């Protein structure tokens, strides 16, 4: 359902569109007011149309008959394609300038809020319902904005990216249950490698910034790196991630994954899952509201501090959520901190551990007397 | 194994490095127990002797001397430097001899500078606390948030300055040897953790006067001379050791600036003196002057008739030397002040060579030096190199930004102030704790002593000058957001110090002053401050802004429609935590309708008058949202407000209904109680926002359309109804029982005051038939029944003295004015 | 449940009694091998008042039970130890002390 | 109680003494002048003891001012939520501000003297980056009013006194090759939340000094305490101020540059904001003579009122003129298109009555004056 909505969802990749036009040549060509042209979000593969049983919704790009797909673009509320110019096109419609109206090329309705306001709207935030209308209201007008390059790859990339481990998820949870034993899996083939080259690029793609850049552009990259951060803990890719971990974390070994996966895969799975570890810590460092949604599932992570394949990974995610958030930090509970004793007691001395703890005590210039008395409660007179 | 084999084995350098990283982690912000806890771990001759280990690693050793200091100094160091801003100056014959020079004949305008850090500083500074870390002691049998809070662990301090100066001495004639073997293996290590060491004893003031003499040899001998041995600023320093270096010349500055300070206090104490013998002489002189003078006298004896304020404005009104002639000082007396003022600027090198002689331009000598030898790269040492050159040439902004921090105390009240020092260490180390149940009841004890101690009436100044008050307005917004949604955590403490914030205010109309700027600020808290019984930032804000015309006349009208979006929220919905203990379910809430309403009656009623300004535009903005008057007055599907008050009386009175069906705790929530408390408030607020009679004879628009508007808003008749309303009486049966109606759970006379006071300043009474009509009816059983319960068995119930309140409030003078 | 074996038995006749403060130079250690306290670190001989119940049962009923000049060797039960809780943060709950007490001086 | 009080000689002495320096800091020491910013930026701006070291890298390390105009550059240019406030850079840029401009028949010969010598100063500070604290703070301001965004807009003023031409180019270059569009967006809020004359707060104002309050410890004939009507007038004429210096001397492509902003994603029309604002101000002016017009004589503080906002109203409207003349047609074509003849008739209609109010009585000659030379 489309909506007018405001807010940071303005400056977010779901309020992003892409036209398309119906030529297949010059189809870059300048906009003249009226030529027919087809709309598709950019991070979903969906198409405005004019469906048949809820009118105006985004139906998917495969059901796109481009009758109820296509509008069009004009000054005025009258009653107004033209012959398609092989060059530049007349440059007319202006980005934030020369206000346009959009009608249905078909149909005939042109796009406006819902009138009436429910009790959600009543006094919370306005996400106002757009409906097709057959002649619609006065205010309704259209202020055309620019997308950044940026902005623009990276609605791509949230597209592109998730459908390939929503596929890896299904396959997945396909060979859950079923135990392969010595058979054939259970159906098709996972892209292993597709998967890990996506991994990789992703992980280079959230790289920060290196320490030799000069004050301006590291705060530059910086802003870079929390907004695409942003964006795609905004588009879920956290909460797919949280699915790719949590369902690898079903088999104890290579063996147990080989046992439903199958013998192609069981290599591989060291390897992604500290890939998936990297590329977590990637999306949540420095992240003031990424690290501060690790305060829900804090057992989560929590619990998987005796696993063996990725401890370095885990860790590091743990202090980056940690160096980062105060609310976290408030969350801690004394078998956590006798877990994390642990780790030094199974993983010989790792410095880190110590560095977790430091964090564990003080977070910006916050004293915690609480965790400060559990750490030297449960630590300090054994003296082992 | 000799951790001297670390230097090779570095994974295990870096792991205890580490290590001793958590242990100044887990001790730091002033945890005094862990400290004693880890004493047990590192002991005293442990840490002297890594201390003294010159063949010790670099980050160990760093590491060590940083534990060392968390284990015993930071608590008593952040405290005694958080009181190094204020300055309250007894007066003490020492204090009469502090002079800004020391004495002296080389320069007549200005003798040499006297040795900073050196000499007598009588600012009251509280004592540390030192506890000798006992650990076969018998645990305490006290439970937990009872038990006093554990003391810094005690180390000889005296033996560890004179350690100090031989550790700087060896290194500065170290780096005079230039040795290809730096103690730890670098010149960083070798100098920062030994400076850290000494600023922090600096910041303690361990040294004694010859202990700052020599530290000033070993920075600069030749300039630092009263009448390679070459100091440490010409050994070219790494940038750390520059930072350090920075800090060690700030405290010297402080020192100049709190000596300059007390300088001025001794002058203060004489010229006080002086001037105060000189006026009681003019005074006495002039008493006979009216046998040769007449009536000229007037702009003599303005001083006299004049507060003391703008008489000493008008005597030291001299300076510009244009306006002597209305100064009546003698010139010796005026002379004092002008050479007193001379040698401050001179001291201050205002207006009175490669060798500077002196700190004052030595220091501002050698921040431009390093700035022009080298490219500085830290961001906090430029910060700090740039706040001293700052500090060096401008020689009075600082004392011009430190004076309002100055004050002046009676020798009688030094160990009063003590205690309130002390307690004030004691919040303002709280504010970087998070809150917990053992820190509540510590500083509860706290502000009852501030409570008790008498300096806190008795200046107020010094009480504003040290601003308690915003400092505890930050706390309850810290306490507050911790669980800001879900619930207050630590009420105790939130009412307890609002209750202190109310006292405050109280105090004096300057701190309610002071404090009427945060009123917005304290707004935004109060949405959650319905939740909470007792003192709320609600009457904080009542408090602040009450008992003065010219408050509430500032008063931005951004936070009135605000108020009345919370009568609002108030009137369309049912109070939560009321409704989760069990009560029977209405679509609003009494209470906390209440709580604005009164609160908008302290708005709006000062002194006894109402102020139009903010009455129309509270009324306005009221009516406006006509959702927040209650089930009744609403038009379409309002019932009469009478009515609602018999349904109010009726369901209080019947249980099951009023309550929870379960005081008994002394906070029960009765429902019609509270619906007509809110009732009454919401007539009580009417009448005192009822236009004014002298402007209704005035005869002008908006005067007389209000209250045309609260007329047609609230018939008269049903007003009537409630003063013919009965009460419940005590009364006597089965063996003497008295059946005594209990207020939280009784309709009370101060609401039918509220409604006498609201038809007196609204309605009136224009003729005799409709006075008899109304006197009759509701007034006369009332003062029957006051008339009978005046006994020896029922006047002294509360009952009997709320209508002796009632009737004298609001009947009596309302029939003396209708007696013709 | 504390008992004494004598190191360097000192005076032997006078007694630590009531209404005198006792002065001694204790050595505490853990019974894993781990010292935790002393005084001669810290230089400074640890003097307290007895039978005003400032130390735990073991180590005060021990220093009563030597004499003047003397070094024994106290052996503390959690009983009259600290016992089911410990010392926070420095002796672990439910452990037995050990202590070289050397009883210096009195008052 | 003035007939019934207590001389001064019985009141305690740590009391009377807390008094005493009370009055006399603000009798003698603010009061007390001292210049020292010249021999500040003097020993700043030089550079010693390279010359022992003669090095030919051409490395070309910052002088002791230069320093510390890097490290504003890095407090100004890293990116926080709020700028967080600093004392020492109050301290540093008013001194770095007020020592640039230091300032019967003066000739033409010794008059460019002056001048050029305030051209040294300034030259002084811009070759060495101080032109860019203004744009970096502004930028980084956040539109939020406050003690930096007042102390960096005098500080810009002090620098673009005279029009620095080259001080404008330095400007102009680095708009365009940042285009950021926080500055204009910090620009707008800031000249938004300025403050125009109110009448419900003049009102309340007026019964304050009806009561003629004093303070307990002693006494204050009418306190001068923070007055609630115009009191951003010297931070919203210093804003125009600063915006008229940097299209003097008809600097024509800056003022395409703030009218519009090719290389900026986002193009925010100054020129029609301003013309907002002073559409703004012309209901306030006019109201607050359509609260004067029945009575006869106006009142002090009325007449104070009037030359404070008749002061901010001058330098807008020379402003306004800065930015049309050359003359700048995209310009001229804006202010045509804009509201600025609604301003216009309310202004001249509010002129209609004042001379005519004033002309009756003497009293008043001041304000007619100013207010001559405002039309």
């Amino acid at each position: 359902l489309v909506y007018y909505e405001g807010g940071a969802v303005c400056t977010h990749a779901r309020s992003l569109w892409r036209l398309e036009p119906l030529r297949i040549s010059w189809s870059g060509s300048h906009l003249r007011w009226g030529q027919p042209l087809r709309i598709r979000h950019v991070t979903t593969g969906r198409y405005l149309a004019l469906t048949e049983d809820q009118g105006l919704v985004v139906v998917d790009a495969c059901k796109a008959h481009t009758k109820a797909t296509s509008f069009c673009f004009r000054v005025s509320k009258e009653k107004l394609p033209k012959r398609d110019v092989e060059g530049m096109g007349p440059p007319e419609i202006k980005y934030g300038e020369s206000l346009c109206f959009v009608q249905h090329v078909a149909s005939g309705l042109w796009l406006t809020y819902a009138a009436p306001d429910p009790k959600a709207l009543r006094l919370g935030v306005l996400k106002k319902k757009a409906i097709l209308h057959q002649e619609g209201h006065m205010d309704d007008a259209l202020f055309l904005t620019r997308c950044q390059q940026e902005e623009s790859q990276a609605a791509r990339m949230i597209h592109s990216t998730a459908g390939l481990y929503n596929q890896f998820i299904k396959g997945l949870d396909s060979f859950s249950g079923k135990p392969r034993g010595s058979g054939p899996p259970a159906g098709p083939a996972l892209p292993i490698e597709a998967v890990i080259l996506s991994l990789q690029d992703l992980i280079g793609y959230f790289e920060p910034p290196s320490e030799e850049l000069q004050h301006e552009e590291k705060q530059s990259k910086l802003r870079s790196l929390r907004n695409r951060q942003s964006l795609f803990q905004e588009e879920g890719m956290l909460s797919l991630v949280l699915n790719c971990i949590d369902r690898l974390n079903v088999y104890t070994t290579a063996a147990h994954f080989a046992e439903y996966a199958g013998e192609e895969a069981a290599e591989s799975w060291k390897e992604i899952v500290n890939l998936l570890y990297e590329l977590l810590a990637s999306l949540i460092r420095g992240n003031r509201a990424n690290c501060a949604l690790f305060s829900t599932n804090l057992d989560w992570v929590v619990s998987k501090l005796d696993r063996l394949e990725a401890s370095s990974g885990i860790l590091e995610v743990l202090y980056c959520v940690l160096i980062e958030s105060p609310e976290v930090l408030n969350i801690i509970q004394e078998n956590h901190i006798k877990s994390i004793i642990s780790l030094l007691d199974k993983h010989g001395r790792n410095h880190k551990v110590l560095d977790v703890l430091c964090s564990l005590c003080v977070c910006n210039g916050v004293a915690v007397r609480s965790n400060q008395d559990l750490i030297t409660e449960n630590l300090l007179p054994g003296r082992e | 194994m000799d951790i001297l084999e670390l230097s090779e084995r570095l994974d295990l350098q870096r792991f205890h490095s580490h290590t001793l990283r958590l242990y100044r982690a887990v001790c730091a912000l002033g945890n005094n127990r862990v400290a004693h806890a880890l004493c047990s771990h590192v002991d005293q001759a442990q840490l002297l002797h890594a201390l003294e280990d010159a063949h010790l690693p670099g980050p160990l050793r760093a590491g060590y001397y940083d534990l060392l200091i968390s284990i015993h100094l930071e608590s008593a160091c952040r405290s005694r430097r958080s009181m190094l801003s204020e300055y309250i100056v007894p007066l003490t014959p020492e204090t009469r001899a502090i002079t800004l020079f020391p004495p002296g004949r080389k320069g007549g305008n200005a003798r040499r500078h006297g040795l900073p850090g050196v000499g007598v500083t009588t600012s009251l500074r509280p004592p540390h606390h030192f506890s000798p870390p006992c650990f076969v002691a018998a645990l305490p049998a006290a439970g937990v948030a009872e038990a006093p809070a554990r003391l810094s662990p005690a180390i000889p301090l005296e033996a560890l300055r004179d350690k100090a100066l031989r550790m700087l001495g060896e290194a500065v004639r170290d780096g005079g040897q230039h040795a290809r073997d730096p103690v730890g293996g670098s010149v960083e290590f070798q100098f920062v953790p030994v400076l850290k060491l000494v600023s922090t004893l600096l910041v303690m003031g361990i040294f004694g006067d010859e202990d700052v003499k020599q530290i000033l040899k070993m920075i600069e001998p030749e300039v630092f001379t009263e009448e390679l041995e070459e100091g440490l600023l010409q050994m070219k320093l790494p940038e750390s050791v520059k930072l350090q270096m920075c800090n060690l010349l700030e405290y010297f500055c402080d020192q100049e600036l709190q000596h300059r300070v007390e300088s001025l206090a001794a002058f203060a104490e004489r010229y006080v003196d002086k001037l105060q013998a000189n006026q009681r002489s003019r005074y006495a002189l002039l008493m006979r002057a009216f046998t040769m003078s007449a009536a000229e006298t007037a702009r003599r004896t303005r001083e006299f008739r004049s507060p003391p304020q703008e008489q000493i404005n008008m005597l030291l009104h001299f300076k510009d030397e244009a306006d002597e002639e209305d100064c009546p000082l003698p010139e010796d007396i005026r002379q004092d002040l002008q050479d007193f003022h001379q040698d401050l600027l001179a001291h201050c090198g205002i207006q009175l060579e490669k060798k500077p002689q002196s700190l004052q331009e030595l220091v501002s000598h050698m921040v431009v030096r390093w700035a022009q030898e080298d490219y500085v790269q830290s961001p906090e040492l430029v910060r700090a190199m740039f706040s001293l050159l700052h500090r060096q040439y401008d020689g009075l902004g600082e004392l011009l930004r430190a004076l309002p921090r100055a004050y002046t105390i009676s020798p009688s009240s030094v160990e009063d102030t003590m205690s309130l020092l002390e307690c004030l260490g004691q919040i303002r180390s709280l504010l970087i704790v998070q809150m917990g149940p053992q820190e509540e009841n510590l500083m509860i004890q706290s502000i009852g002593n501030i409570m008790n101690n008498k300096v806190f009436y008795q200046h107020p100044n010094l009480m504003r000058a040290l601003g308690m008050h915003e400092t505890v307005m930050e706390v309850m917004v810290n306490v507050l957001g911790g669980g800001e949604t879900k619930e207050i955590r630590f009420p105790k403490m939130v009412t307890s110090c609002c209750r202190f914030l109310c006292y405050f205010c109280r105090i004096s109309r300057q701190n309610q002053r002071s404090m009427f700027d945060h009123l917005s600020y304290l707004l935004e808290n109060s949405g959650i401050g319905l939740g909470m019984q007792g003192s709320t930032p609600l009457d904080v804000a009542a408090a602040s802004v009450i008992d003065n015309n010219e408050l509430a006349l500032a008063l931005q009208e951004q936070d009135l429609e605000k108020v009345v979006s919370y009568l609002a929220g108030c009137g369309l919905q049912s109070c939560p935590m009321l409704l989760a203990k069990g009560y029977p379910d209405i679509g609003w809430n009494p209470c906390g309708g209440e709580r604005y309403l009164d609160f908008l009656r302290f708005a709006v009623f000062v002194n006894g008058e109402s102020v139009e300004e903010n009455a129309n535009v509270v009324v306005r903005l009221l009516i406006r949202k006509p959702e927040c008057f209650g089930p009744a007055l609403r038009g379409e599907g309002g019932s009469g407000l009478l009515a609602a008050i018999e349904e109010a009386i009726r369901i209080s009175e019947d249980p099951a209904r009023d309550g929870p069906g379960v005081p008994p705790e002394e906070n029960r929530v009765h429902l019609g109680h509270a619906i007509m408390s809110f009732y009454a408030a919401l007539i009580d607020l009417l009448g005192r926002c009822a236009p004014e009679m002298h402007l209704i004879q005035a005869g002008k628009g908006e005067a007389l359309r209000i209250r045309a508007i609260l007329r047609s808003l609230v018939p008269l008749d049903d007003l009537v109804g409630i003063i013919s309303l009965p009460l419940q009486i005590p009364t006597l049966g089965k063996d003497g029982a008295l059946v005594q109606p209990k207020m939280s759970a009784s309709f009370v006379p101060d609401h039918k005051a509220s409604m006498v006071l609201f038809l007196d300043r609204v309605y009136g009474i224009e003729n005799q038939d409709f006075l008899l009509h109304v006197l009759d009816v509701g007034f006369l059983p009332d003062m029957r029944a006051a008339a009978s319960l005046d006994t020896a068995t029922f006047s002294t119930t509360e009952m009997a003295l709320a209508l002796n309140r009632y009737l004298c409030l609001a009947v009596l003078p309302l029939i003396t004015k209708c007696a013709p | 449940g504390v008992e004494i074996e004598t190191i360097s038995p000192g005076d032997g006749r006078t007694f630590p009694k009531k209404g005198q403060t006792c002065v001694v130079h204790y050595t505490g250690m853990l019974q894993n091998g781990k010292k935790f306290d002393s005084s001669r670190d810290r230089n400074k001989p640890f003097k307290f008042r007895i039978g005003k119940q400032e130390v735990i049962k073991g180590f005060e009923e021990g220093a009563a039970q030597m004499s003047l000049g003397q070094r024994a060797k106290l052996t503390c039960t959690p009983d009259v130890a600290y016992g089911a809780t410990g010392h926070p943060g420095v002796i672990p709950p439910n452990a037995t002390l050990i202590f070289d007490v050397e009883l210096l001086n009195l008052e | 109680a003035c007939f019934r009080m207590t001389p001064l000689y019985n009141l305690p002495t740590h009391r009377a003494c807390n008094m005493f320096l009370e009055s006399y800091k603000a009798a003698w020491i603010l009061t007390e002048d001292h210049s020292f910013e010249d021999r500040m930026i003097d020993d700043l701006s030089k550079a010693g003891e390279q010359e022992e070291e003669e090095e030919e890298v051409e490395e070309k390390k910052p002088d002791p001012l230069h320093q510390l105009v890097l490290h504003f550059s890095r407090t100004a240019l890293t990116e926080k939520s709020k700028l967080d406030e600093d004392y020492l850079y109050m301290a540093y840029a008013d001194i770095m501000a007020k020592s640039c401009h230091l300032e019967v028949e003066v000739s033409f010969e010794e008059k460019e003297m002056e001048k050029q010598r305030l051209l040294y100063q300034q030259s002084r500070l811009h070759t060495r980056g101080a032109a860019e604290m203004v744009l970096q703070m502004i930028s980084a301001c956040k539109g939020e009013t406050g003690a930096m965004v007042s102390s960096t807009l005098k500080l810009g003023i002090s620098i673009l006194n005279g029009g620095n031409a080259e001080v404008q180019q330095k400007m102009l270059d680095y708009l365009k090759d940042k285009k950021e569009v926080g500055f204009f967006q910090s620009i707008q809020a800031l000249m938004q939340t300025c403050s125009v004359l109110d009448l419900n707060a003049f009102e309340r104002q007026n019964k304050a000094e009806g009561l003629g309050m004093v303070n307990e410890d002693g006494t204050v004939i009418n306190r001068q305490n923070g007055e609630k009507v115009m009191a951003d007038d010297e931070f919203t004429q210093d804003l125009f101020r600063f915006l008229q210096l940097l299209c003097e001397g008809h600097n024509n492509d800056f003022q395409n540059y703030l009218r519009t902003q090719t290389g900026n994603t986002t193009t925010i029309n100054i020129i029609i904001c301003t013309v907002d604002y002073l559409l703004r101000l012309q209901e306030s002016i006019s109201d607050f003579y359509w609260y004067y017009s029945g009575k006869d004589v106006i009142e002090e503080q009325g007449k104070r009122n009037f030359s404070k906002a008749m002061s901010v109203a001058k330098q807008v409207f020379n402003s306004l003129t800065e930015y049309i003349q050359g003359p700048c047609t995209g310009n001229q074509q804006s202010l045509a298109h804009s509201r600025l003849w609604d301003a216009v008739v309310g202004f001249l209609h509010v002129f209609a009555h004042m001379m005519m109010k004033l002309a009756q009585d003497s009293s008043q000659i001041e304000l007619l004056k100013e207010l001559l030379d405002l039309q």
